[PDB]
RNA sequence: GGUUCGUGGUAGGAGAGCGUUCUAAGGGCGGUGAAGUCAGACCGGAAGGACUGGUGGAGCGCUUAGAAGUGAGAAUGCCG
RNA sequence: CGGAAAAAGCGGAGCCGUAGCGAAAGCGAGUCUGAAUAGGGCGCAUAAGUAACAGGUCGUAGACCCGAAACCAGGUGAUCU
RNA sequence: AAGUUAUAAAUGAAGCGGUCUGGAAAGGCCCGCCAAAGACGGUAACAGCCCGGUAGUUGAAAUGGCUUUCCCUCCAGAGUGGAUCCUGAGUACGGCGGAACACGUGAAAUUCCGUCGGAAUCCGGGAGGACCAUCUCCCAAGGCUAAAUACUCCCUAGUGACCGAUAGUGAACCAGUACCGUGAGGGAAAGGUGAAAAGCACCCCGGAAGGGGAGUGAAACAGUUCCUGAAACCGUGUGCCUAC
């Protein structure tokens, strides 16, 4: 404990502000001369422009939120490798292997990338070109 | 490593797993868990009066202008004898834990530390008929320790820690317990059969 | 505490996969009399919300 | 003074505007001091219209 | 350790450090005289640090890390 | 929860990222526009984040220090006038 | 009634070890010892072994509380039918005017107040963010309800990488005082002899104060604002310069 020697740039020594000219962070400290910037809680809002209109004010609004909306689970097809050939892969399973943790409102498994194994899958919904690669591969497929 | 009674004799030969006792440390992980926790033990009850807490004010001295004194507010004001403080301490938790990983890297490091210095000492056993610090001092002579050392312990080892609680260099722990902290705090290290292989199957 | 997203912002801004902002153009209410269809064309599409305005409005939408 | 039944009286509320400006305002009961029996005996006594318009016997 | 080009500077950016209070650990001096204070013609590139002597008459440095009520010459500053 | 105002262990609920596009439905390494298979926008191609620490800065809080004249609320005062 | 606890207490190991410095030893050097006790504080200086004590083990007459036991007190609960009957009325809702719900009348559900009106009541009634139907969930207009939560004028034991007398409570001292104000009300300053008063017998100057000796003490340039005693400031003396 009396050698304790921490990583470097782990660590570094806080500028310390209006203690002197030589610091180069005196008398003014890092504020300059006489404005509303130089003062205690000085400053102006973060979208503010001397008023002059704020860009968000120069433009539109757009849309609308939807109450069902369904976001889904997006899985590809690169973790599929990771199981032996003729089983059977389903949410459960795919939840107990980590691969996920949120079935937000469903699964839905895209063709991003390739298989290269025999797989049946069962999901909540699939891609078509998923779909294609899965059966290409003679696997097949299940909708929940 | 080696294995001797608390007679001083040699019992044998222990296999400590290199999972454990056997990687090379890392020294700044090591650094790291020590300051989180010296720096969660702190207390942080630390406090000052500011202008508001301040008892009086409100008053404004003397008139704006034609005084000929400096403009003032209060007779609590900072600059003022008896004022407020300006920002000055508050009351504040300092204590941060890094991730477990890391402090569990930092254990077995400081444990494989211990041994490639050998001050590790482990023993078949560690039993007291009552407790008796006369007793455990002289273990501390049959082993050559004499100097400050934690033990770890989780037997019978009924007195023990009676035993040792008067020696001031010395501390005694039930083998969960074992900190980066409280070990690096010590020199030697005096850990019984049980508590390491307890020890063991938790790392 | 915690920041409060400015709601003005998020109703009009849209985010991308770089990060970026997205907006829409914005003289685009009610007098496309006086303005060309070449015009109005292009700003019925969207925009990206340039560097320097980016500079002052992220942290206001960094959520 | 308050009704002697359900003792409703002067709760306080805004006065509001045109332009939406709020003041403030108290919303009084309409209370009306006639006889009625408190118990096996009379007394006049606050009471409201609503209480009196079915119930109680002057 | 060498060669070349450089080395005025306000606001301001960047870096490296001096020093103070406290903590932990290690290791130390100190009634054969601590901190402090007074004087000196010593030291270091700077902030600053030693040595000697006097006064004082019980605590204080060093090292590596850490945390801050961290360094004043001005505020018609505040108190004495 | 556990426990020394500890340390581990437990706790994976949730958070971030891994897929984006679209007002949305929805489609998905594509998507929206559009009649389009066109072009173009955003994305991918062109794959590194995350947790914690420290430094810089920003925001909310008095927010760097001191300083108004004034405003409001509760009270004290007609021993002067 | 029993037990336990709190409000007094008791017992409690081991060095007067030798020697050096010293005013004094708790400190240096060499020897030992105790420890379920090396917490703290004090003692002529830094003490586990000097003192009070601590660990540990015991104990409370009386009173108070808590936990158990007893007494005491008080205690109809399942089923099948369902002729019929009951199930919170000037409320529930609605209009107008306001308010609370994150929700600014907004498409404004839900809750509440004032005033107008004003239901059905079991083939009934409400809610599901205007509203309608269907479905689902639920019975208002009556009441009670510990625990987890918030705070600390106080008590007990304790902690601090909190202050250390312009700090820290305004107040370490007879401080909400003195003082100011008619009043409400504002509101200070001010700590340190020495280990022990051993607090200067006696002499001299002097009316006293104050001194100089003497003496006490390690020390009085520690003498009753008394540890240290910076700087401004005031002076005494003097080495060098200074009145074309
Ligand atoms: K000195
Ligand atoms: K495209
Ligand atoms: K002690
Ligand atoms: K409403
Ligand atoms: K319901
Ligand atoms: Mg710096
Ligand atoms: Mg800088
Ligand atoms: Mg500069
Ligand atoms: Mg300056
Ligand atoms: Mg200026
Ligand atoms: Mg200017
Ligand atoms: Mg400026
Ligand atoms: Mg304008
Ligand atoms: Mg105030
Ligand atoms: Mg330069
Ligand atoms: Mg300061
Ligand atoms: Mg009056
Ligand atoms: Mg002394
Ligand atoms: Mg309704
Ligand atoms: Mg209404
Ligand atoms: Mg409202
Ligand atoms: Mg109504
Ligand atoms: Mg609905
Ligand atoms: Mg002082
Ligand atoms: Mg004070
Ligand atoms: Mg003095
Ligand atoms: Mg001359």
């Amino acid at each position: 404990l009396h050698e304790l020697k921490p990583s470097e740039g782990s660590r570094k020594e806080r500028n310390r502000v209006g203690r002197g000219t030589g610091s180069g962070n005196g008398k003014t400290s890092g504020r300059g001369h006489k404005g509303q910037k130089a003062r205690s809680g000085g400053g102006v809002r973060l979208g503010f422009e001397g008023g002059q209109l704020p860009l968000f004010r120069r433009i539109p609004k757009r849309g609308f939120t939807n109450i069902n909306r369904k976001e889904f689970a997006i899985v590809n097809l690169d973790v599929l490798n990771r199981f032996e050939d003729g089983t059977e892969v389903t949410p459960e399973l795919l939840v107990e292997t980590g691969i996920i943790r949120n079935e937000k409102s469903g699964i839905k498994i895209l063709s991003n990338g390739n298989i290269e194994k025999k797989l049946t899958v069962k999901a909540n919904k699939f891609s078509a070109a998923a779909k294609e690669a899965i059966e290409a591969a003679g696997g097949k497929t299940e909708v929940i | 490593l080696s294995l001797l009674k608390q007679d001083g004799t040699n019992a044998g030969e222990i296999t400590l797993n290199d999972t454990v006792f056997g990687i090379e440390p890392n020294e700044k992980v090591v650094v790291d868990v020590i300051l989180s926790q010296r720096a969660s033990l702190r207390q942080g009850t630390h406090k000052v009066k500011n202008r508001s807490e301040v008892r009086g004010g409100g008053r404004k001295p003397w008139r704006q202008k034609g005084t000929g004194r400096a403009r003032q507010g209060s007779i609590r004001s900072p600059q003022w004898r008896g004022g407020g403080v300006v920002f000055g301490p508050t009351p504040r938790s300092y204590a941060y834990k890094l991730p477990k990983k890391v402090r569990r890297l930092a254990i077995k490091s400081i444990l494989s530390s211990k041994v490639n210095e050998e001050k590790l000492v482990v023993l078949e056993g560690l039993t007291f008929d009552a407790p008796k610090t006369k007793e455990f001092a002289a273990f501390l002579k049959n082993i050559s320790v004499d100097t400050k050392a934690l033990i770890v312990v989780a037997g019978e080892s009924e007195n023990v820690e009676l035993s040792a609680r008067n020696l001031q260099g010395i501390t005694v722990i039930p083998a969960e317990s074992i900190s980066v902290l409280e070990v690096a705090k010590h020199d030697k290290l005096i850990i019984t059969k049980a508590a390491v292989e307890k020890v063991e199957e938790v790392l | 505490p915690k920041m409060k997203t400015h709601r003005g912002s998020a109703k009009r801004f849209k985010r991308t996969g770089s990060g970026k902002l997205k907006r829409r153009h914005g003289f685009t209410s009610h007098m496309f009399a006086n303005k060309s269809q070449k015009q109005k064309r292009k700003l019925r599409k969207s925009a990206m919300v340039s560097a320097g305005d980016f500079k002052r409005i992220r942290q206001m939408v960094a959520k | 003074k308050e009704c002697v039944i359900t003792g409703r009286k002067s709760r306080s509320g805004n006065k509001r505007s045109h332009a939406m400006n709020s003041s403030k305002r108290t919303w009084k009961a309409n209370l009306q001091k006639v006889r009625i029996l408190v118990n096996g005996k009379p007394k006049k006594v606050w009471v409201s219209a609503r209480a009196l318009k079915s119930g109680k016997v002057e």
